[PDB]
């Protein structure tokens, strides 16, 4: 999660008009990854 | 374990300062 701002240093702080001056850029990012394995032993031709 | 707990709390408080509430793990 990342977030940059850029504002006029007096006017962006006011939490009534702070949207009207700043410039924000947010970036959320997820990567989930699993590597599973499954062995099956066959030694007679029936199971094959 | 004591060092790990102190450093983990000291990084949790940096999480404790959008930028919503971050998460514990299986300690």
């Amino acid at each position: 999660v990342s977030q940059a701002e850029s504002k006029v240093p007096l006017l962006g702080d006011i939490p009534l008009l702070g949207r009207l001056f700043r410039s924000t850029k947010d970036t959320h990012t997820k990567r989930n990854l699993m590597v599973f394995l499954r062995p099956t032993v066959v030694r007679d031709s029936a199971g094959l | 374990a004591a060092l790990s707990g102190k450093k983990y709390s000291d990084i949790r408080v940096i999480d404790g300062t959008p930028t919503n509430a971050n998460q514990l793990f299986d300690g």
